[PDB]
């Protein structure tokens, strides 16, 4: 599968806002050209979700940080555009590389928090998403008793699948654990 | 990695960019072409292959300048949309450059350089050039000065100008445009170095063996400071000195920011040959008032901060040795005030020689940044000159038809009495 | 000499010529220098953090001198070998590693082996096979490929290796030396080890013959005792508490 | 190409005057001709495009048939002056969905089919000089639906004057707008 | 039974523990790449301090390299023992300071936290006894003193218990590299006096002033330094990793060498140091390395005890010796010097034994005291801060990072009260 053309790149060339990273404020990694609020969802964010498949600077920056700040200024807006969201989000796990695959899942952690009613819309989503999680599950590695440095990288891509999963878990309701075992045989509920 | 972005506005700034980047390349190991027969992440930019492109943009309202580069050896090197080139020049007025034809074209320049720092994630300043006495290089200069930094805020922004010589003149106007610039340029300028060309051509006179120099020689000149200067950033070194570090050495005071600069050994390539070049020889030659290339005598004022760096075959021992046996001269001064009043970088690259140059070859070499009253010699020079002008407003219609408001004169020579002022009350002693 | 100068002597008149300062300044101590296998003119000197390439001018009977470009790889150098021919020189380092460096552009361009040798390298020589053998104070002599300096083979000795030494145009046998006095060799085919004289690695002040039979002398020396065998001259026993 | 080049305000694509006014611009003409001239109506320079046939004499840009225009700008307003005779253009433009759509409008034009590929647009106009103003976006997403995307060809035909030829990055009324982008 | 975890801000700091890591796999026969081959036994007694194991005979070792651009990383990589430190072990931020203490603690430390912590973390649960990180630093940059005093804070919050052994180079009173430092230093003393339990001072003055003193090598460079650092960091943990006969730890030298909370800032010395030709005349001995640790043209530390007074003092030695021979020493240095030791506080010197020295050296010793000379220090940098803050020009750099002004003065009180109490004290 080569790298499937990513639209971020075309909307960034001559429109997109993140381009400011400059500070004389008490203000974060990133700035914005206008104030998120004013922006519409349907056409900003569905772009920013394509946009941390980028492998190289200044894209995947802006991109990753970008989609973490509009996710938390706004997070009234993003149900309408949930639906859109799949597709965007399905191209990037798809890559399968153990760096994109942190930052997807840094998103989706960010995402279900929002809303217990967006965990309830991504139920029927979970066949679309999973699969890449029900490769990767059981990557860890046997020291015995002696030291894990991997998670000051945050690469540790196992623990992020299960506190993860366990997220979507609580917020999913009634019937994410059923969906879970459909697609994860060696899962077992946290639910209690 | 960690990277500087250069511009070079107006006649002047683009022949003096010229220079810097054909000793930046021959100091690099890159052709022409951009290709190579490290630290280019701080200068250049990789596209893949094996070509590099600068982080300059050119600047300038007539086309001829830039068509130089355009039909130029070094015309590969850079990239089409870096050189820009106005329709139509400013005539040597800064009202036609800063409110007529500089404002039809300000958005377009930032657009250019907005896009080239999104590339440059280490970036950490950016050098500015300048011609005070040139339309263009005033007045479309400060217009920039002012956008840039209510867009990147907290960000250095390093300028190089051309101060006016005190006798050596080439337009009639030129108070009335460098006024106008340094009132512009005291608020929003993090630091800005001066030079004229009276003393530079006296240098290149005595010191090099050159009967009848011309604006190259001076360039390549200038090219070798710059290239010390950010040598520290480049390459490893004894002690490092970064772009905040040259700041507040040298400026302990907002409106104070204005630093002086001399080099040494400028020597020519035979008579090199008949003495040690030491550190010793090179620290002492530093002070003498005929090096420096701003006309104004140290010996009449005072010293309030100084800077030195080293590239070659220097060493702790005789930096610390030199810089107490200079701390002994008595016809040097430091206030009270400043009891250390120095810094040294040392960096084991020595100087890059150029193909049919003017200089010789040094083993070891330094440059040196210091803080002076000398400074307000020059400053009054200008306001006796903008008075003789003024009272019998001699030049005024000009101005006024091309778009400021006659008030802003009196505002500039007001800024000019505060800074004078500023820089006296600093020169006393409590 | 130890007083970092360099003095280069004609063969044939049996005079010298000038001599020069091997050093330039914030280098350091000189180590070593060797001669190239093509130019009667050109030879390498090596210091620490310091190598340079020195050409000679038969007119003014003088030299001039020339440093390498600014590698941040700063190493202290033991010794060096020249390849086969002009374009690449070796050196070996007080930690473990090769520099490899090319001559015409004077720059480094690779370091191995990617698992380095313990204590340094103190011995090397470019085999006649267009090959690199070192040697080291572990006791360890490896062969590393002259294209990119991995190891590809070798074997084990006793005490500090000091020398090693190849008959030119020649692939059947390679010669070591040890700080143990001992003299081995190593046949190159199926790699084993020979020794061939073993000796005393410091002053001996004491021997003595048995009663009983005199084919056996024992000696006494600073570092330990060994028994020798006189009817021909090979020893027997070591014992050493240092 | 000009995709990344700055756009915001104004971009001209053809102006009467000048050294060269159809510099970057292709001609193709049969039984008729394309001359440039002093329109006594503004006193000024114009180029005139006048053909029996009007389906076979046109002005195009690009000048290369395989390159396509990269104009970020949504509005194109056409300035010239109607002869009263049969006229046409069109534009070509992309959507979201990856199609390439063409617009080609009409003065003898009956009805407004918009049938896949190309859609038909009657006009009509007042003798004289007209201000003619296409909202590309508007208009796409009226017509097709999907959102609009940057512009790839123009193509003018005879039997009309042509002195302005812009893109305007919204809609701009009368008199905020430079002395020489409007009419006499 | 004492693991310590190292990390590494600054870019002094990284380059600075790199060649202490050179050190450390020389002395104890270690692969740049992390495989024994080494030719003493007791090398592996104590090896898990500072290495972990990887599962194909491989040591990985507890090092935390801190650094918010990639250039100094990139440099690490290309270092001889790049490969010995585990790939993950490195981390960098995405935008740099430019040594701007206020840029780097504020704006990007609040980002750089949740990632650096948590190595911390899972060293902390795992590194198999946990009694005292080490931090090395440099005071007058703006990316590892401001990173490391926040980091600091938060180490001190995670792990209360724990030793924070930190080792900071003080900015250069005559000339140092930067001139952000009076600013710099002023800030992160306030952090580091509440925080860190022992902290250590170096100039890099003293190190070239060592240099021509006894060294006499023309013409040194940052390896010769930083290899003098190690040489102190070596002497100063080689009491936990092998043998002795009377041996002193991190916390027993706290206890020993500190009096009082605030009064814990140290000066480190090592002892032999000789030029490379005259070394042969020299007869090592214990009165010679007695003579050599305690005289002032050996001090790294650019304050003159004689200006002062002494407090506490500790001694170190490496190798086989009579401790009858070391206390007769300690005895008769203790009273030919009476007029430099407090009445009120004897005993000020301290002794230990460590039965291992390091290679070629036979006999080596580490000297650490106390004295009140430190006030010269803090009066230098207060004295070159006072007309600078006179004139608010550079703090509004630091300012618009969302720094306040009165951020300033409290630390300069703070200072002025640590002068103080270091004043009261001499009496
Ligand atoms: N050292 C040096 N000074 C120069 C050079 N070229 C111009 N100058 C100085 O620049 C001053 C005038 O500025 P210019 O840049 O030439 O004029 P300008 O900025 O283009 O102004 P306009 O032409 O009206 O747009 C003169 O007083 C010269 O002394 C040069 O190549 N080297
Ligand atoms: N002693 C020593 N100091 C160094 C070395 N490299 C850099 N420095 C010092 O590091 C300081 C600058 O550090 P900086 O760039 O701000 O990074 P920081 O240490 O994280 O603050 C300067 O004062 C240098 O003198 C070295 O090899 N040895
Ligand atoms: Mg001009």
């Amino acid at each position: 599968p080569p790298r499937e053309f990513t639209q971020f790149r075309r909307f960034y060339d001559r429109g997109d806002l993140p381009i400011s990273r400059n500070y004389g404020d008490e203000q974060g990694p990133i700035h914005w050209k206008v104030s998120p609020d004013l922006l519409d969802y349907h056409h900003y964010l569905p772009v920013f979700f394509d946009g941390l498949r980028e492998t190289e600077e200044p894209y995947w920056y802006f991109a990753y940080y970008g989609t973490l700040d509009l996710i938390a200024q706004g997070p009234t807006k993003i149900l309408a555009v949930v639906p859109q969201l799949i597709i965007p989000l399905k191209k990037d796990l798809n890559t399968r590389e153990p760096e994109i695959l942190c930052r997807c899942m840094a998103v989706i952690q960010a995402l279900v928090k929002a809303d217990p009613l967006i965990s309830e819309a991504l139920v029927p989503y979970y066949r679309q998403i999973l699969p890449v999680f029900n490769e990767f599950f059981l990557d860890n590695k046997n020291i015995g008793d002696r030291i894990e440095y991997s998670q000051r990288k945050h690469n540790n891509l196992s623990d992020l699948i299960h506190e993860t999963l366990e997220e979507m878990e609580k917020s999913g309701g009634p019937e994410a654990y059923i969906n879970i075992k459909y697609m994860i045989p060696s899962y077992q509920s946290a639910v209690a | 990695m960690r990277e500087v972005i250069s511009i070079h506005v107006g006649q002047a700034g683009v022949q003096i960019g010229n220079g810097c980047w054909e000793l930046y390349c021959l100091e690099h190991g890159i052709q022409p072409d951009g290709q190579l027969p490290d630290a280019f992440n701080t200068f250049f930019s990789e596209t893949g292959a094996g070509k590099h492109v600068p982080r300059a943009v050119f600047v300038d309202l007539e086309p001829t300048v830039v068509d130089e580069v355009r039909t130029g050896t070094y015309r590969q090197l850079f990239h089409p949309e870096q050189l820009i080139s106005g329709k139509e020049d400013a005539a040597n007025n800064y009202a036609r450059g800063h409110y007529t034809v500089g404002k039809e074209i300000i958005d377009l320049t930032l657009d250019r350089i907005r896009k080239l720092a999104d590339q440059c994630t280490g970036l950490q300043g950016f050098l500015i050039f300048h011609s005070f006495g040139g339309g263009t290089g005033a007045g479309f200069g400060s217009l920039l000065l002012e956008r840039l930094s209510v867009d990147y805020g907290k960000k250095s922004k390093l300028e190089f100008t051309v101060y006016p010589s005190p006798q050596v003149s080439t337009a009639i106007v030129e108070p009335y445009n460098s006024i106008l610039a340094t009132h512009s340029m005291i608020d929003h300028s993090d630091c800005a170095f001066m030079v004229d060309n009276e003393a530079l051509y006296d240098l290149c006179r005595r010191a090099l063996d050159i009967e009848r120099p011309t604006y190259t020689n001076l360039n390549r000149l200038i090219g070798q400071v710059v290239s010390s200067l950010t040598a520290s950033l480049r390459f490893d070194g004894a002690l490092n000195v970064d772009f905040t570090e040259f700041q507040t050495n040298l400026v302990p005071y907002a409106r104070i920011h204005f630093p002086i600069c001399s080099y040494a050994p400028v020597i020519s390539a035979e008579k090199a040959y008949h003495e040690q070049l030491s550190v010793a020889e090179i620290t002492n030659s530093l002070f003498e008032p005929a090096n420096m290339m701003v006309k104004c005598d140290p010996r009449h004022g005072k010293y309030m901060a100084c800077t030195l760096l080293y590239r070659g075959d220097v060493v702790p021992k005789d930096v610390s040795a030199a810089v107490a046996t200079i701390k002994t001269k008595r016809t040097i001064q430091f206030v009270d005030w400043c009891p250390t009043g120095f810094k040294m970088g040392i960096n084991y690259q020595p100087p890059t020689v150029v193909p049919g140059g003017d200089l010789a070859k040094v083993q070891r070499a330094v440059c040196m940044l210091a803080n002076t009253t000398a400074i307000a010699e020059a400053w009054s020079r200008l306001d006796h000159k903008f008075d003789l002008m003024y009272a019998k407003r001699a030049f005024v219609h000009w101005y006024v038809g091309e778009g400021m408001e006659e008030a802003e004169f009196p505002e500039a020579r007001e800024d000019l009495a505060l800074l004078e002022k500023d820089y006296d009350e600093v020169a006393a002693e409590s | 000499g130890g007083d970092d100068r360099i003095v280069i002597w004609d063969v044939a008149r049996r005079a010298g010529l000038n001599g020069s300062t091997a050093t330039i300044g914030s280098t350091g101590g000189c180590n070593c220098v060797g001669f190239s296998n093509n130019d009667d003119q050109f030879f390498v000197s090596a210091g620490d953090t310091n190598v340079r390439f020195w050409r000679i001018d038969e007119e003014r009977r003088n030299f001039t001198a020339d440093n390498m470009k600014l590698d941040i790889t700063k190493r202290n150098v033991t010794a060096l070998s020249l390849d086969a021919n002009d374009t690449y020189v070796y050196c070996g380092t007080t930690t473990g590693d090769v520099l490899k460096v090319h001559c015409e552009q004077k720059k480094l361009i690779t370091v191995g082996p990617r698992k380095p040798i313990g204590e340094g390298i103190t011995a090397l020589q470019v085999t006649p096979w267009g090959d690199i053998a070192v040697g080291s104070g572990c006791g360890r002599v490896a062969i590393l490929d002259a294209g990119d300096l991995h190891a590809i083979t070798g074997t084990d000795l006793q005490g500090r290796v000091t020398s090693v030494s190849v008959v030119p145009r020649t692939n059947s046998e390679i010669l070591c030396g040890t700080s143990e006095s001992d003299i081995c060799s190593i046949n190159t085919d199926t790699f084993k080890a020979s020794i061939l004289s073993k000796g005393h690695s410091s002053a001996i002040s004491d021997v003595f013959f048995p009663e009983r039979s005199s084919d056996m002398f024992l000696t006494c020396s600073s570092g330990g005792f060994h028994v020798w065998n006189s009817r021909t001259y090979q020893e027997l026993l070591r014992v050493s508490l240092a | 190409m000009f995709r990344d080049k700055y756009q915001a305000g104004f971009l001209n694509l053809f102006y009467s005057v000048g050294s060269k006014p159809l510099s970057i611009w292709e001609q193709h003409v049969e039984n008729g001709y394309i001359k440039r001239l002093t329109d006594p109506d503004i006193r000024s320079c114009v180029l005139e495009i006048v053909s029996t046939t009007v389906n076979n004499t046109y002005i195009t840009c690009p000048i290369d048939p395989k390159e396509e225009l990269a104009i970020k700008l949504p509005f194109l307003v056409l300035v010239l002056k109607y002869l009263k005779k049969y006229f046409t253009f069109e534009i070509q433009v992309l959507d979201d969905m990856n199609m390439r759509r063409r617009f080609r409008a009409s003065n003898f034009q009956s009805k407004t089919r918009v049938k896949p590929f190309v859609c038909t647009l009657p006009m009509r106009l007042d003798p004289g000089w007209n201000q003619i103003q296409f909202n590309l976006s508007d208009f796409t997403r009226r017509a097709y639906g999907t959102n609009y995307i940057e512009t790839l060809r123009v193509s003018v035909f005879a039997n009309c004057r042509v002195r302005r030829i812009y893109f305007s990055d919204r809609l701009y009324t009368e008199d905020e707008v430079p002395p020489e982008y409007r009419l006499i | 039974v004492r693991e310590i975890v190292h990390i590494q801000a600054g870019q002094c700091g990284n380059q600075i523990g790199a060649k202490f890591w050179e050190v450390i796999s020389d002395e104890h026969g270690i692969d740049p790449t992390g495989s024994y081959h080494g030719d003493s036994d007791l090398q592996l007694e104590r090896i898990n301090v500072y290495y972990n194991e990887a599962t194909g005979g491989k040591y990985v070792p507890r090092a935390i390299l801190v650094d918010l651009e990639p250039g100094t990383m990139d440099s690490v990589r290309a270092g001889q023992f790049g490969q010995l430190f585990r790939p993950d072990n490195f981390v960098f931020g995405q935008s740099g300071a430019g040594n701007n203490w206020a840029k780097g603690y504020y704006t990007e430390g609040q980002e750089l936290c949740e990632s650096i912590l948590d190595v911390i973390r899972k060293e902390a649960e795992s590194c198999d006894c946990l009694q005292g990180f080490q931090l090395v630093h440099s005071l007058g940059g703006g990316t590892g003193a401001g990173l490391g005093t926040l980091l600091l804070n938060k180490l001190r919050e995670e792990y209360p218990d724990r030793i924070l052994s930190t080792y900071s180079i003080v900015p250069s009173p005559k000339v140092s590299d930067t001139v952000v430092e009076p600013y710099n230093c002023t800030l992160s003393v306030h952090q580091l006096v509440e925080s860190a339990d022992e902290v250590f001072c170096i100039d890099n003055e003293a190190l070239y002033d060592i240099c021509f003193r006894t060294l006499k090598l023309t013409t040194p460079t940052y390896g010769d330094l930083n290899h003098l650092v190690s040489m102190v960091m070596s002497g100063t943990t080689c009491a936990l990793r092998f043998p002795g006969q009377l041996n002193s730890d991190l916390r027993k030298l706290a206890v020993n060498l500190v009096p009082f909370p605030r009064l814990h800032f140290f000066i480190v010395g090592f002892a032999p140091l000789t030029s490379r030709g005259s070394q042969q005349y020299r007869a090592l001995t214990v009165p010679e390395l007695t003579s050599q640790l305690f005289d002032n043209k050996n001090m790294m530390a650019a304050c003159d005890p004689r200006r002062g007074v002494y407090l506490t003092a500790s001694a170190h030695f490496r190798g086989r010796m009579s401790s009858k021979e070391v206390d007769e020493q300690m005895l008769n240095i203790q009273a030919r010097n009476t007029s430099y030791f407090v009445e009120w506080i004897p005993s000020n010197v301290k002794s230990a034994i460590c039965d291992i020295p390091p290679r070629g050296l036979k006999m080596a010793a580490t000297f650490i005291g106390n004295t009140t000379a430190f006030r010269e220090l803090f009066t230098r940098v207060d004295s070159q801060f006072q007309k600078m803050y006179a004139r608010r020009a550079f703090i509004h750099w630091y300012v618009n990072e969302g720094l306040e002004t009165v951020e300033f003065d409290e630390a300069r009180s703070n200072m002025t009260d640590l002068i103080q109490e270091y004043e009261m004290y001499e009496t």
